């Protein structure tokens, strides 16, 4: 019911899964308690701790899951091509493209120019207004650090 | 016996024909001295005038010819310096056996002793070496590197 | 209406993949409508613009080793030709399979597509390499003894003739057959011989 | 059957240097059996920068306003005209004399490959601008008594007349060159009208 | 007393192989000019070479580039200073603590 007290929380959040009142105690940021009693009833609490805890946690796997999953993602269609090249694999490596397109490169200048030139601008631009905001912080917490 | 291998004859060439500028077919014989350094021998110029060859050029040239042999002589000779005889002539340079000898007094006496040095040849080894903000050149990994050569890893 | 784009586009669609299978038994070729060029849509392509300053610049340079009609073309007959000496046999079975990316008219505007037709070819890269590349959890190479497994295990099993061509010609960085490599040999960028 | 290759590479030829110059012959592979022409290489290219990107390509893409009467064929009137709507001409012997350096027809065909494999005369930029950057003892500026006293003596004698001409125009900022602007005043994108 | 011609021999040696780096570029430097300075003289009347900015710049291609390396210089840079400066503060933000 929207927000509660810092402290009159706790009482129900112990005595929920009833805890031994003896063998516990309150106190201001340090919290204390006995061997024994403690340890079991807080592995207990990931078979209890349904609900909000571990919906934090699954909207998390979700928010991994929903990126990351990957792997066998892409799998079938190249398998079936594997499958499409492995009935030739005697004909294979004698084949079309391989290597002549390569050595002039490290000699000409302003080699890709055209698309890296719709994108000059923005390049321009924006590692710059990066750098504005890439310097200044660190930059002037050094005065600050001396 | 003992000989020179057709890697040895190359190795002579590749330098040599770069060493003669005018193309005599010859060399002087002053540059028979940077030859056998440049081919990664180390001789004394006492050793060069052990066997006949100068300070100044223009006297008499050389071939080829009479460098091979030389070359040969050269390759049969153990007096020419080891570690050993290094570490122990370092062994009064350092005032209390550390290594870390003073940088001024290594000046001093490489100018007056032994073959003698020239102003530069002292500013460039110190300038080539590790002066740190004390002054103390570590005579032993120094001498290592003088046997290593002039280059190491860094294309400097 | 629409007979005419097609006349032309029979000789250019034709591209992937009418008379594919050659030497191997056929499998259901692309289909003829004009609208399921969106499934010529697969994945493998990049796309450039026409201009390029001196960039490509490289084509005439090299022009002269090769040449058919010196106007600017490249035409039927000339597969059969200079291809004897740039790479693979052809056959009377592959013959427009083995010119299917460029079955007619590669003029000036057009050799832009097939230049995008090399980073899409037949299934490049995201699907060429990416196959076994998908296999390992980290930067792996592919499981050799497993590998020798499936082809004679999975669906169709192979013949040992493939087999002891593929052993003297596997190239087993330490411990694992690298696949990678085996395929991106004909990218990269660090040798020239040959293909062209 | 195992013919129908062969057959059609016979129009390659037509378009190309077989009929319109045949210094650089062909050699067609394939024996009956069509696997075994793989043997037939084109392997090897890349030296220096042979085709300079500030020369080569802006000439074949300029063709269009040479040939004058759009036909591929330049005449010596073709030249005639192209010469006049740039400056300075040649008279009709120098010009003759330029077709003579070619097999006759200065056409697309063979203009270009006329242009193709001459590479040898000047020398490359980098090499040049070199010489006295692999002379200065670590960068200052060179002394331009120094390349006077070389010049004069220290290989193939250049005459007085020679020498001061070419000393002349120089950049000289206080005693030396400046050295890599001088060797853009030897070569640069600069001076035009000379072919073609 | 004698300290010592062999270490001093050595020194010589090591610094000499070094310092000739210059004596030999230097001698083909000297080549490629002795011709240049001769081509330069008689290439200039020559029949299919020198053609380059007269009329031919109503094309393109020489167009953008030395506009470009005046530019260039900036993105390189931008970016240099853009991968350097961030995982600097990484390693001045674990001292400060």
């Amino acid at each position: 019911k929207g927000f509660v007290d810092a402290k009159k929380v706790t009482e129900a959040v112990l005595g929920a899964i009833q805890l031994d009142a003896n063998d516990y105690r309150l106190g201001n940021t340090k919290v204390f308690f006995r061997a024994g009693v403690l340890g079991r009833l807080e592995e207990m609490r990931d078979d209890r701790l349904g609900k909000i805890v571990t919906w934090l946690q699954a909207w998390i796997r979700w928010y991994l899951s929903k990126k990351e999953f990957k792997k066998l993602q892409e799998q079938r269609v190249a398998l079936l091509v594997i499958q499409r090249n492995l009935r030739k694999f005697l004909t294979l490596r004698n084949w079309l493209w391989y290597k002549l397109y390569i050595k002039v490169k490290p000699l000409l200048t302003m080699a890709k120019v055209e698309d890296e030139l719709k994108a000059l601008e923005e390049k321009l631009k924006k590692a710059l207004e990066s750098l504005e905001k890439e310097e200044k912080v660190r930059k002037d917490i050094e005065v600050q650090n001396v | 016996m003992a000989d020179l291998k057709a890697a040895e004859v190359e190795k002579a060439r590749e330098h040599f024909e770069i060493y003669d500028w005018e193309g005599e077919g010859k060399i002087d014989a002053r540059d028979l001295g940077d030859l056998l350094r440049s081919l990664d021998c180390k001789p004394t110029l006492a050793m060069v005038k052990k066997n006949g060859g100068s300070d100044k050029r223009g006297e008499k040239k050389l071939t080829l010819e009479e460098f091979l042999p030389i070359f040969s002589q050269i390759k049969k000779e153990k007096e020419v310096g080891t570690l050993e005889d290094f570490m122990e002539g370092l062994k009064v340079y350092d005032k209390a056996e550390n290594g870390t000898m003073l940088a001024a007094e290594l000046a001093h006496v490489l100018l007056s002793l032994g073959e003698r040095l020239t102003d530069i040849e002292c500013e460039e080894i110190m300038r080539v070496c590790d002066e740190d903000d004390d002054g103390f050149l570590k005579y032993e990994p120094f001498v290592k590197t003088i046997i290593a050569g002039p280059f190491p890893d860094e294309g400097k | 209406m629409g007979d005419e784009e097609k006349k032309e586009k029979k000789k250019k669609s034709k591209k992937k993949s009418e008379e594919e299978g050659g030497d191997a038994a056929p499998a259901p070729p692309p289909p003829k409508p004009p609208s399921q060029k969106r499934r010529a849509q697969r994945s493998g392509s990049n796309v450039f613009a026409m201009f390029t300053q001196h960039q490509v610049q490289e084509f005439k340079e090299a022009f002269q080793l090769i040449d058919q009609d010196k106007d600017g073309f490249i035409s039927k007959n000339d597969i059969r030709a200079t291809f004897d000496s740039l790479g693979r046999l052809c056959t009377e079975q592959e013959l427009d399979s083995m010119v299917a990316e460029a079955p007619g008219p590669i003029n000036f505007t057009m050799f832009l597509t097939i230049f995008g037709d090399r980073i899409a070819g037949t299934d490049e890269e995201d699907v060429i390499v990416n196959a076994f590349n998908l296999f390992d959890e980290g930067e792996g190479k592919c499981k050799e003894e497993t590998l020798k497994r499936s082809l004679t295990t999975w669906g169709e099993k192979f013949s040992q003739d493939e087999v002891e061509e593929a052993l003297s010609e596997a190239p087993i960085d330490g411990n694992g057959l690298i696949d990678i490599k085996k395929f991106a040999q004909i990218l990269t960028k660090g040798a020239e011989e040959e293909g062209a």
